[PDB]
DNA sequence: GGCCGCCATACTGGAGAATCCCGGTGCCGAGGCCGCTCAATTGGTCGTAGACAGCTCTAGCACCGCTTAAACGCACGTACGCGCTGTCCCCCGCGTTTTAACCGCCAAGGGGATTACTCCCTAGTCTCCAGGCACGTGTCAGATATATACATCCTGTCATGTAAGTATTAAG
DNA sequence: CTTAATACTTACATGACAGGATGTATATATCTGACACGTGCCTGGAGACTAGGGAGTAATCCCCTTGGCGGTTAAAACGCGGGGGACAGCGCGTACGTGCGTTTAAGCGGTGCTAGAGCTGTCTACGACCAATTGAGCGGCCTCGGCACCGGGATTCTCCAGTATGGCGGCC
């Protein structure tokens, strides 16, 4: 007579599978229990920070008239953004190029 | 139009005569003081401040062409 | 066949076409955002795992995760993901 | 069998395109064999790191995801190759 | 006369271009040769995949791309335009190496 | 009890003194306000993190061992307060 | 005449007094005021273990000499014996502030 | 009625006495000490955590804290440290 | 009835506290199951580390002519080795001071 | 000295090419479809973790009172940053030549990984004893104070390297 | 006689060498409180045994790395030139560096408050563990059109040649 097993996250409503979360957090050794609001709450914050920056990635490309995301929009995106460049400073991304970035005494008069 | 620099240049020379000449500094600011440009005819003052160091009016104290300290001919 | 390898691509994938239903991504752009929800969610625990060793907490609960956000997220976007999350909490708390 | 000069084969027009991508647009003589020795103790510094997770698995055969540990070890954690 | 470009000019140009480019900027190859002779030197007979290469060569340039960057702040701050390895050594001391 | 222009409360003489431990030979007048501003901003991002502990702890009295996690989540391990 | 020394002097003979020296060089009490000051700009009526007020003077004070001597290395990096501010917005930005 | 605080300072006493019988100890300097213990612990036990994750093992052993020791220790006193551990490793299985 | 008991400490002849460092380590959060050699290696290590150091400090206190430690010597000690320096760059030492340190510039001549 | 002409350099319009912008075209990651599996789940359950309550007691907070340390401010003074050319210096631009990197194509096996096996190895726990911290104190090393000695740095002083007028005398 | 060239005496700065004086280090008396040493205890470390699990070890395979072969031209590399850079020289307006008295508020010594920091009993909320179950997410495949690669015209970059203006140069 068991019910039917719905999902945490679309309990939430969310997208970032909670259980997978609260699995990795009670395997990652941080803590000897895991509170019950901890890992949905972990899951919208990681899914809001994921939602920003896909957006800033959808639009990237979008001014780079390209319909895929390359991570050249993605460090463009990233670099951009004051707060996630604090986030991301000494974050290395592969193939993502570098911001265009010259200097006032570096261009010509 | 009026007349060329070389006048209000030695002008501004010949105002103080300081033991240790005049800075390229101080002649310009000098000059800005009578009124004369010395922002985009700085390539004209850059010129003739070696023109008249060769042309030997002027003798140059310490400095080096356009450099340093100028003072006036012995006679 | 092999073991399966779980990563985050599927729940990248909605929530990319939740923010845009138009746009393709990459798989290299799929493993950078693998990355970086790696690296975040290592560093939030981390985080969480230090105030529950301060508070000598035998549980991370949402206030120490919350507390975890506010301290390494910062300002706008850091109460804005408090915001979500706490919306998040509320209405997984009604079920 | 053995090799002895390979930092060479990182070579010069190499390096004025890194800065170039760095914004550097004159160069001196001096900098190439300078940005060699930094690279290259750099260099042992990131593979000490990895070949000691290396015999630390066990392993003979280098992976990614060893140079992914010694960089953010250094903090020069790395978008691209985890997992 | 064929036309010639003023100093620089192609040096800025290729500036927007790399800057622009996402590209690698080293020869896989002898980066890896490199990368299997300091391994040999710690030791010997590595075995190293190649994508491990890539990233190391892609780290690298990374290194340099933000070594550089702060290079050009100091060089600028040297009231010079032309960095020198004095700059890379002040930089290199002022990040806490 | 409200307190209005404290930031002057550290002064001039003692930048300089700073400086002195600092081995600077000579200050600018303009040093001393930037110092201020961005002493004012670190010391701010510092009792941000550790009045963020105070409140986590359910606690109103700021501790040195707050502090002390507070500067080394900055990078900057103090030693000799029960760390 | 009175003696008197030349500039530099009594700035060299500080300098090599307060290296020597390990006491705080901050006026204890308004440093507590200010910190008491900017905290509660956050939140009302905050109070402060005395030691914690002491920790973050020390803390404040090396921060600074760190900032300092990074300052002065770019100052003579930039051939000057005068730190103007260009040289601590480079310091920081170079740091990461 | 006061409750025990647990500290570092008969160990680095009897240490300093070994290396100094004649020197004596200021207590901010032994604050220093427990500090610099704690610091270097957490350090060492993070490193050791995060290769038992890498490794896949759930147990530290000594060859774990003998890789965090290659890391993080630079040379000279990591190749003496190894050189105490193998010796205490060996006196401590022949005891 | 019972066999006489020796500390672990006292079976590696260290002084540092094997026992202690033992279940900090297993209290710590950083594995469940700890090998035994992993303590014993570690408490060696710091004690040998505290060796050095206090054995640096105690020279410096007789150079200058004091019979106990201060934070300036330790600060002394710190900064003026290289390994040392390496492992503490980032640390700030309480009313320890820096080392006498003066730029070829700023003296005269 | 006035007056009048001549060229250097800043403006100012023209031409060739590197890359952006428009098509065009095949293709191979994208993503969609399909089989698989393991992973989240759900509820009992069972032990347990932290919020609550109450207290308590102590160290910061507030208030106060001398007391000069230090800030402050003013004021002389020397040195500092740097602005601008000057002058040596040097590194990119261009172009070509060589050579191995790249490609792409093929052989072969090293160990990465996977499964199996059996063996170490260590956390836990009741209990037992033993050291290290809590706490008190007590006593000489260094802080502090007082009288000397060098430091040292500015000040005071003298020899020396260097620039210049006309006597004098020799030649027109 | 007139005139002119030089050398010698006369004028200017510069660096070389001695000395004090006060700040800073050097030698001697005090005291104190804080290092340091001695004591209660109870928490802490652990011996024995066990439960049970991680993990070391064998093997194998296969695939993914290592080794080798032919052809291009991308890349390296070398060198001439040219125009930019780097950095000293020197001066100058300045800008703190520093001497010094005042003020005052920090500093130092003294008193009362209670906020709250923290210890202790409760217990009720909490959240992990486990058998089973599923369904959504992952391994594998397979098409296709957005993109990778290719080709032609503009834009733009960008240098390069032809003009006022102003400084520079000459005669009567």
């Amino acid at each position: 007579a068991r019910a039917k097993a719905k999902t945490r996250s679309s309990r939430a409503g969310l997208q970032f599978p909670v259980g997978r979360v609260h699995r990795l957090l009670r395997k990652g050794n941080y803590s000897e229990r895991v509170g019950a609001g901890a890992p949905v709450y972990l899951a919208a914050v990681l899914e809001y920070l994921t939602a920003e920056i896909l957006e800033l990635a959808g639009n990237a490309a979008r001014d780079n008239k390209k319909t895929r995301i390359i991570p050249r929009h993605l460090q463009l995106a990233i670099r951009n953004d004051e707060e996630l460049n604090k986030l991301l400073g000494r974050v290395t991304i592969a193939q993502g190029g570098v911001l265009p970035n010259i200097q006032a005494v570096l261009l010509p008069k | 139009s009026g007349p060329p620099v070389s006048e209000l240049i030695t002008k501004a020379v010949a105002a103080s005569k300081e033991r240790s000449g005049v800075s390229l500094a101080a002649l310009k600011k000098a000059l800005a003081a009578a009124g004369y440009d010395v922002e985009k005819n700085n390539s004209r003052i850059k010129l003739g401040l070696k023109s008249l160091v060769s042309k030997g009016t002027l003798v140059q104290t310490k400095g080096t062409g356009a450099s340093g300290s100028f003072k006036l001919n012995k006679k | 066949k092999r073991s399966r390898k779980e990563s985050y691509s599927v729940y990248v994938y909605k929530v990319l076409k939740q923010v845009h239903p138009d746009t393709g991504i990459s798989s290299k752009a799929m493993g950078i955002m693998n990355s970086f929800v790696n690296d975040i969610f290592e560093r939030i625990a981390g985080e969480a795992s230090r105030l529950a060793h301060y508070n000598k907490r035998s549980t991370i609960t949402s206030r120490e995760i919350q507390t975890a956000v506010r301290l390494l997220l910062p300002g706008e976007l850091a109460k804005h993901a408090v915001s979500e999350g706490t919306k998040a909490v509320t209405k997984y708390t009604s079920a | 069998k053995v090799l002895r000069d390979n930092i060479q084969g990182i070579t010069k027009p190499a390096i004025r395109r890194l800065a170039r991508r760095g914004g550097v647009k004159r160069i001196s003589g001096l900098i190439y064999e300078e940005t060699r020795g930094v690279l290259k103790v750099f260099l042992e510094n990131v593979i000490r790191d990895a070949v000691t997770y290396t015999e630390h698995a066990k392993r003979k055969t280098v992976t990614a995801m060893d140079v992914v540990y010694a960089l953010k070890r250094q903090g020069r954690t790395l978008y691209g190759f985890g997992g | 006369k064929p036309h010639r470009y003023r100093p620089g000019t192609v040096a800025l140009r290729e500036i927007r271009r790399y800057q622009k480019s996402t590209e690698l900027l080293i020869r896989k190859l002898p980066f890896q040769r490199l990368v299997r002779e300091i391994a040999q030197d710690f030791k010997t007979d590595l075995r190293f995949q190649s994508s491990a290469v890539m990233a190391l060569q892609e780290a690298s340039e990374a290194y340099l791309v933000g070594l550089f960057e702060d290079t050009n702040l100091a060089a600028i701050h040297a009231k010079r335009v032309t960095i020198m390895p004095k700059d890379i050594q002040l930089a290199r001391r002022i990040r806490g190496e």
